[PDB]
């Protein structure tokens, strides 16, 4: 369950990575499928605005 | 992006 988190603080629901690559400052991008849309809208974003998420375990 |  990953979520991209913009700019503007909100988050976007990932459908699947898609693929993977490290740019020009050696940072990973990862190539997203988002949720609700087709190939045509796959667009890379950085690791870092990526998060994992899961049902809440008081632990 | 996505932003908004």
């Amino acid at each position: 369950n990953l979520y991209f988190q913009g700019a503007s603080g909100d988050l976007y629901e990932v459908e699947r990575i898609v693929d993977k690559r490290k740019n020009k400052k050696g940072k990973w991008e990862y190539l997203i499928r988002w949720k609700g849309y087709g190939s045509t809208e796959d667009t890379w974003e950085p690791e870092h605005h990526l998060l994992h998420c899961e049902e809440f375990i008081d632990e | 992006r996505k932003s908004a």
